[PDB]
């Protein structure tokens, strides 16, 4: 039963990482960091 | 299954597939899971003489598509995640090896006991050749001889008998099998009946011997009847 | 052994996809409709049997319907990833949506679309040999959920007959909220529903959402994660039918236990081991601390509060790896709290069930794996507060007709408005009669 | 056989995870049909 | 002298499983239903339990009633499941819902035809039939009104034989069950009109049992299954073996019933022993009489010193004098007067078997006839006449048919059974 | 107890015992009761932990003890 | 067996870090919790079981919850060396503080933080066997540790009931003043203090620098200076729960014996060796040096002369290498001194304590190592001067309403403050009356 539940805490910490979740990129800390502007400079080929 | 299930706590379903696929493509399953093992070293050893510090994920994914797994969307990034442990596009070995040759708490202890069982020589490590002929008529699953490369190490050996862990539903016919594969029973401490077991000084309940009769003790001729 | 599920709207098909991927990968089912290559006759494997069955070649396809009058969130499902698994007439949509009206689903254009859904509820019917209930998904605050949700439950009623109905329902939240005609939605939609249903389960997605910030770490939850949460709830209650137990519970218990008067079925659902992997490392997860999170009013899935009334019948359900005597402990240590407090004519009050299956974890998901867990349906007087907090608004909104014109136009005699809130009043008297003391009734 | 199942039938003396069932699952191993029953293995 | 055992809903086919477990490991009985045994004593009375089929087998005289076939395929699947006849299990297509009403009249008057069609043809098979044996539950639905359905008609079809139960009654302290008094309630009006003599279990006193006396870190239902199966297949030990003083079903009910309706009983095992404790205490005649009247040892939650006991019955199993037996029953008799009455000169009787249990050296089970299961009876009665004022969940019920005046009568029977139990209690000779 | 299933009693020293060493019981000679004699001063709750046992077991238990002439005609005789 | 801590505020948290420091080196449980990964369990014994509770996998976390209405300390925690040991629900923090107001911490903001606080003790109670008392450490000097404390006693006393709740408090210093509100903050906590404390031991910041200047050589010494001092004290009341010993004595002893009448429940405090690494090796360390050291006002932590009062009732708490005759001999000749006095109604003055454990030694410590030392609290009448002068610094100030706006405005009634005054009024009378000899009175 011991070993049992040491195995279990071993599948919690390598499957179940924190990024892997689908809904990482709305949770995310420094998800504005990682972003862009609305428009950079006067050649931003987004603004359309 | 035996990834929802508490026996085997450690199982993960994408994992379970990689594995599959990988011991049931194509030289039989158990084979091909040690050469999958020797690929993954003999990869990480070329990456650490270059001077890289270990295997990528690209690396990874296509050693996985060459062994033929039938990947599906997003499983191949969940698995390189899962296995990146700082964070730096590259898979840990260590980790991989113990994931890659898990096994049950009973299943691992046996294995344990049976290659304590065999005798080594020099840096830790068994020869096929002194020891074929010794085992030959009790190793049902002959492969292991194939899997010598005629020299072996435990981490072959434990994945080896890793993959054959499918085949058997039952720990304890697990335990059984490969006791009865390897004679690695004890006579000290024994688990099967069916072995020779040496006491030093004999059974606690030796009840053989003497069957210890009752009409054996009486005395018969006291009952005659005379005046 | 069977049992159907039903899927109407838009939030009950989504809920329908999470449950549905839950399902395929508890029993195993591959998303295009195959058995994994180790499993054959080699062991005796039937257990999909309560959810999918399986055609001569193989295959498997799971007995659902989805309904919808809109397309896209059907189209969604044909073009997503799922496309095998689901037969095609399985997904039915219509043309144009019910503009939140629960009129046009009722009147003009759910009777349209009617009639396909029986025959294709028949053909599923017929395929069967032990069908035991229908559970259904819809949200009573939308046109075609309401509208065409009742007209099916209706016309179920009278095709069929003796055979259990359990609704998941999703209901307005008390401030949140999506739409402004709301109020006359969910009333018309409960005094439809009042007579056509065993017991209603209720989900209010404020308190998920309360639930996803309290106790997972999540700070911007979405529907998905709200869905998951519901399909780990229905899968724990469907467990019982499908794994090897010590207690197994069959759906028509339910509606002994919970139900003590015919027109009060409305139950509190709760979930207890809702937590994330970060935390499970901190805490053993054993029998009596679920059993004692089961009961605080933060892991409810409804806005409500249950010291506002009286417990008349709780149903726990366990599954995992439990032993009979800390169930026992657990209910008898419950019992003795005071803030808990049951109506005095309901002296035996709990009903156990114990399974063995642990639930099952999703690749994506957020919650941790555990080794056991409990999950809660309770009937309590609390409820009230619900109707009566809907009722001020409908009085609100009806004392200045302010949009009586879109619900006559559509087809519905104004009277309509008039009847069903009356009968909403009326089950308030109940709940107000039933909480009071025998002693002082002599 | 083994020690494990070499101990008498007594109360105490059963250790149930010993013998894990590898799976969990009900068979349909008892049936109605169209009302002639069949209790097939 | 063969007996028939009927299994009926889930706790009933549960429990069933253990049993026959238990008397096919005392016979040798492999689980293929070959005999493995290893001594000719165990052959010589087989039968009592088996009946002998053709090859190299054997069939048990067991007939299995559930509503839907869950228990059944899970019980079916088990290891020893292939030894039981396969059109001995007879089953319906929609479950009971706890509902004695559905029960009863639905489904029990759909299946029982079927049921009796079964008990007749194992019955009229056997040489000389002794009395039937039923394992169910009381606060079910399937168990409480098929069962109490099937103990009616046998009673009718079989009146010259025995007819004893093994019964599950609802816990003083936590329910299993919402509405569990009115189940209770109409099971025992039905049993103390039908039944020749029933045996009671509470699951929170095999709780205390686990806990205290074997200190079982987790125990599991087989566990309690297996302390029923050991009584279960104790009292009926004297039946299938020689001994120095034989005893009967029929000779156990004429000892233990004075009067007809005050036929229910206590029942105990008594060398349970925790792992770590077995090295402090040899097995002994006073020592198993010591735990046979500890109440710990009991498996009721009702305690002897509230109450007095008319008779008592002691099955001893194993290697032992008449003289030990003897002077025990009399010592506890003679110490603890005031919880003996007073009119019955003798309230014990005793039996002695040769062959204990394998892997015990001796070992007795204890049925005991006792005034205190009174308070029982009472606390349901109180919970019954609290939902009844209230009409609580009365419309499942009403709806299936009852009238209320089947409820009425059944409440007034069972108040009448408290207040001559009160009664005896009080009697003095004047 | 909640806590780990595999704690097991302890092991104590409690050195310099006279009945260890072919010595009487003197007055004013308890030197076991010297805390300077013991290993560990930590209390244990040994009244509900389990004991440690290492053994072989018997892996069996006795309880017994242990322990063509057809005829076709053609009527011969032999005296053997 | 367990007990349970409260820290409330700064002082509290603080102090808490050197108390969890010592439990975790003293039993050997590591900063993180963890263990070697070849083990399977951390330690062969369950003697941690008093402050720590290990989950199924052998992690250790310990029985504890940290309340601040300021983030910042709480954020220290939560990233300092202990951040794997305690479980992050258990460090609660608000948003801002009660700003020196008794009445923002009791009335308006730790009434609000007040619910989330029982929920989490409830929580650890649930978890518990044997629970014997509540420990807990606050200032009364400041806002949220005077009002939130107080506050949080009352209603544990209301839930828990006879459960024992014992306090480690610190007063105002009757010269060294970090504000100038103290008196009202001190003056009402003690009001509440008085009726739901059972004892409340005093400490003085002033008493413990010049410990630390004059026994200790430390020329600028700081707050974990005293923190450690304090987490040693409390380590050796509760070793006794913990370690093999002579005499036991159980938390609920201490009530009985130290109090005589119900208001009479404040203790002064002292430890024996303090001292420095040069000093110990030049001096012989006996039990009756460092008993007649016990009774020298240089050796108490709070700033007060009990050779201006009688003693009640003293319990001495014995810990290490000692024997009881010398404990005997040297109680019989503190008894022989001149200026130590009892009152005549108190004749068996003393409880005793022997404990084998020595104390621990902490690798940044400043204390020496030592074989044995002694630990002692008192209920004597000296301390009378001390609220004395806590009441005329009130006086002086409430004969303008100097500041009472703002507590006004924070929601109290001005009635308050004259309240309080009149019961510290009785308090001092009590006092005087107590300590009037019987053959004074005839
Ligand atoms: N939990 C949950 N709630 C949802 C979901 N989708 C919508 N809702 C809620 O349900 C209500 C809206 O009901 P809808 O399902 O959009 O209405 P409808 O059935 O589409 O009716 P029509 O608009 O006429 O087509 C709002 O309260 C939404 O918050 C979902 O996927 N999950
Ligand atoms: N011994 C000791 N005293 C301290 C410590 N920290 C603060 N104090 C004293 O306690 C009083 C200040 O109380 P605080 O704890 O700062 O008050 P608070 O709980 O933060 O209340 P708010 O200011 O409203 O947040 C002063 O007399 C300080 O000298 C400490 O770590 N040790
Ligand atoms: N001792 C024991 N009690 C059981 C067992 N199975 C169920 N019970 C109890 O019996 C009651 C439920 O009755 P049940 O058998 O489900 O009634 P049914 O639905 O008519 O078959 C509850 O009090 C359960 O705790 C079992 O294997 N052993
Ligand atoms: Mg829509
Ligand atoms: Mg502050």
């Amino acid at each position: 039963r011991a070993n049992r539940e040491k195995q279990l805490l071993d599948y919690r910490e390598t499957y179940q990482k924190k990024e892997t979740q689908r809904e990482w990129d709305l949770n995310d800390p420094h998800w504005k960091a990682k972003d862009l502007p609305g428009r950079v400079g006067d050649n931003d080929p987004r603004t359309g | 299954m035996i990834y929802s299930d508490n026996n085997n706590p450690r199982e993960d379903s994408v994992f379970l597939r990689v594995k599959r696929a990988v011991r049931c493509g194509g030289v039989t399953g158990p084979i091909q899971m040690v050469d999958f093992l020797r690929d993954f070293r003999c990869l990480e050893e070329e990456q650490r003489a270059s001077g890289r510090k270990g295997v990528t994920h690209k690396q990874f994914v296509k050693l996985m598509e060459q062994y033929g797994t039938k990947l599906r969307e997003g499983d191949a990034a969940y698995l390189c995640k899962a296995f990146d442990d700082d964070n730096d596009g590259y898979i840990n070995p260590e980790r991989f090896v113990r994931h890659f040759t898990g096994l049950n708490q009973r299943r691992h202890n046996a294995v344990l006991r049976a290659w304590a069982s065999l005798p080594k020589d020099a840096k830790g490590r068994v020869r096929r050749n002194h020891l074929n002929e010794r085992f030959s008529e009790t190793v049902t699953h002959g492969d292991v001889w194939g899997t010598f490369s005629p020299t072996l190490c435990f981490e072959e050996f434990l994945a080896f008998y890793a993959a054959v862990s499918v085949e058997i539903p039952l720990d304890e016919k697990f335990e059984l099998f490969l006791l009865r594969e390897w004679c690695a029973d004890s006579s000290r401490a024994p688990v099967m009946n069916s072995t020779l077991r040496e006491w030093g000084q004999g059974g606690d309940p030796l009840a053989i011997g003497k069957p210890l009769y009752v009409q054996d003790v009486l005395d018969r001729p006291l009952g005659l009847s005379t005046k | 052994r069977e049992a159907i599920c039903i899927h109407i709207g838009q939030a009950g098909c989504q809920v329908g996809n999470a449950c549905w991927e839950l399902f395929c990968l508890e029993h195993g089912i591959q998303p295009d409709g195959a058995m994994p290559s180790d499993k054959t006759i080699g062991v005796e494997d039937d257990a999909f049997n309560t959810f999918f069955s399986e055609t001569g070649a193989g295959k498997h396809v799971p007995r659902a319907v989805f309904l919808d009058l809109e397309p896209t969130v059907v189209d969604e499902v044909r073009t997503g990833t799922y496309r095998q698994l689901f037969h095609p007439e399985q997904l039915i949509s219509g043309k144009e949506d019910a503009a939140n009206n629960y009129a046009r689903g009722h009147y003009t254009i759910g009777k349209e679309i009617v009639d396909l859904c029986l025959d294709r509820i028949r053909k599923l019917a017929d395929n069967c040999t032990g069908l035991q209930g229908f559970l259904v998904y819809h949200a009573v605050g939308g046109g075609t959920g309401s509208g065409l949700g009742a007209l099916l439950l209706e016309r179920l009623s009278v095709d069929y007959g003796k055979k259990s109905k359990l609704g998941y329902t999703v209901y307005p939240s008390p401030q949140v909220s999506t739409a402004v005609v709301e109020p006359y939605n969910s009333v018309l939609s409960t005094h439809s529903l009042l007579e056509h249903t065993d017991v209603a389960a209720m989900l209010d997605n404020e308190a998920i959402y309360d639930l996803t910030r309290r106790n997972l770490d999540i700070e911007r939850p979405t529907y998905t994660n709200l869905n998951r949460l519901i399909g780990q709830v229905v899968s724990s209650l469907t467990a019982s039918l499908r794994f090897d137990g010590a207690l197994n519970v069959d759906l028509t218990e339910f509606q002994t236990n919970l139900v003590p008067y015919p027109r009060i079925h409305f139950v509190l659902t709760s979930y207890a081991p809702v937590i994330s992997a970060e935390k499970a490392y901190h805490e053993q997860l054993s029998v009596s601390e679920i059993s004692n999170a089961v009961f605080e009013p933060a892991s409810m899935m409804t806005k409500c509060d249950p010291r506002h009334g009286k417990y008349m019948a709780c149903c726990l359900m366990y599954r995992g790896d439990v032993v009979p005597k800390d169930v026992n402990a657990a209910v008898a240590t419950i019992k003795t709290k005071r803030t808990i407090q049951f109506v005095d004519w309901s002296p035996t009050g709990f009903k156990c069930g114990i399974n063995y299956q642990p639930p099952t974890v999703v690749p994506g998901g957020d919650l941790a794996k555990v080794q056991r867990a409990v999950c809660m349906i309770a009937n309590s007087t609390a409820i009230a507060e619900v109707f009566a907090r809907i009722d001020h608004k409908f009085d609100l909104m009806y004392s200045k007709r302010a949009f009586v014109h879109w619900y006559v136009g559509e087809g519905m005699e104004e009277g309509e408005f008039s009847e069903a809130r009356e009968d909403l009043a009326a089950l308030e008297k109940d709940y107000e009669e039933v909480g009071a003391e025998s002693a002082d009734m002599d | 056989r083994t020690i494990y199942d070499a101990l008498p039938k007594l109360p105490g003396f059963s250790f149930p995870e010993l013998n894990p069932p590898p799976t969990n699952g009900i068979p349909q191993l008892c049936t109605i049909r169209k009302g002639i029953r069949t209790v097939f293995d | 002298r063969e007996i028939v055992c009927v299994q009926a809903g889930q706790c009933g086919n549960q429990i069933g499983s253990k049993f026959w477990e238990v008397i096919s490991d005392e016979h040798g009985v492999d689980p293929t239903g070959t005999y493995q045994g290893d001594s000719d004593l165990q052959l010589e009375r087989i039968n009592v339990y088996f009946d002998e089929a053709t090859g190299g087998r054997y069939v048990p005289r067991s007939v299995l009633i559930d509503l839907e076939p869950g228990t059944m395929d899970s019980v079916r699947a088990g290891p020893y499941g292939q030894i039981f006849r396969p059109d001995n299990f007879i089953f319906g297509q929609s479950g009971a819902g706890n509902n004695w009403a559905k029960g009863h009249y639905t489904e029990g008057a759909e299946l029982i035809d079927s049921v009796l069609d079964v008990c007749c043809k194992e019955a009229e098979s056997c040489d000389c039939l002794q009395g039937f044996q039923i394992c169910h539950s009381l606060g079910g639905g399937t168990g409480s009104g098929m069962g109490t359905l099937l103990i009616s008609k046998l009673r009718e079809q079989y009146p010259d034989r025995i007819m004893m139960t093994f019964s599950i009654i609802p816990s003083p302290k936590v329910s299993d069950t919402v509405v569990e008094p009115y189940n209770t309630t109409l099971s025992v009006h039905q049993l103390v009109e039908n039944s020749d003599e029933s045996m009671c279990i509470d699951n929170e006193a095999l709780y205390d049992i686990c806990f205290r006396t074997l200190k079982l870190t987790t125990p599991t239902f087989g566990d309690l299954n297996h302390l029923v199966s050991a009584v279960v297949s104790g009292v009926t030990c004297c039946l299938r073996f020689p001994g120095q003083l034989n005893s009967d079903l029929r000779k156990l009910a004429v000892n233990l019933v004075p009067f007809p309706r005050l036929h229910f009983f206590m029942m105990g095992f008594a060398p349970l022993t925790s792992r770590g404790s077995q090295q402090y205490r040899g097995l002994s005649v006073p020592e198993l009489t010591q735990q046979m009247f500890d109440a710990k040892n009991m498996m009721q939650a009702a305690d002897p010193r509230h109450g007095r006991y008319l008779t008592a019955s002691a099955l001893f199993r194993g290697r032992m004098s008449t003289k030990e037996v003897d002077e025990q029953m009399l010592n506890v008799q003679n110490k603890n007067s005031s919880y003996f009455i007073e009119w019955i000169p003798n309230n014990i009787k005793s039996s002695v078997c040769d062959i204990p249990p394998k892997g015990l050296k001796m070992a007795v089970t204890f049925i005991g006839n006792n005034t205190c299961i009174q308070e029982m009876f009472r606390r349901v009665g109180e919970q019954f006449t609290l939902m009844f004022r209230r009409k609580a969940f009365l419309h499942w019920y009403t709806g299936e048919g009852m009238d209320e005046m089947e409820f009425t009568e059944a409440e007034s029977n069972m108040n009448d059974l408290v207040s001559e139990y009160q009664q005896y209690q009080d009697a003095t000779i004047e | 107890m909640k806590n780990s299933v595999a704690r097991t009693q302890p092991v104590r020293k409690y050195e310099n015992f006279t009945l260890e060493n072919n010595l009487p019981l003197a007055l004013g000679a308890n030197f076991h009761d010297d805390p300077i004699c013991r290993d560990t001063n930590r209390t244990s709750h040994t009244l509900l932990l389990p004991r440690n046992v290492d053994y072989a077991p018997h892996t069996e238990y006795v309880f017994n003890g242990g322990g063509e002439p057809v005829f076709d005609g053609w009527m011969t005789v032999n005296f053997d």
